[PDB]
């Protein structure tokens, strides 16, 4: 919300997430870790 | 002899069984060295 005392410190908490490599690491375990497809590792499947 | 009617179907026909024959014997070579791939579990980094 406008004015909101949140404001700030969820701005610079999102830069610090990132930084820490942190979000980058949250969309990996969502997208790609509890993904049902690995694309990389049905290309180094070398058995089909 | 030169009957141009059964004449092209000869040929082709050979064609035909020439693609195949290729590819049986492309894809045959292929389902050895995948079977080479298959690497046994040497180490742990393999698992």
């Amino acid at each position: 919300p406008k004015g909101s005392s949140l404001g700030t410190p969820v701005n610079l908490a999102v830069l610090k997430l990132s930084e820490q490599g942190l979000l980058d690491k949250l969309k990996n375990k969502w997208w790609y870790d509890k993904g049902e497809c690995g694309a990389k590792d049905s290309g180094s499947k070398e058995k089909t | 002899p030169r009957s141009l009617s059964g004449r092209i179907v000869g040929g082709v026909w050979w064609f035909f069984t020439l693609i195949i024959i290729s590819s049986y014997t492309a894809n045959l070579a292929a389902f050895l060295t995948v079977e080479r791939m298959v690497s046994p579990i040497e180490s742990a980094e393999d698992l």
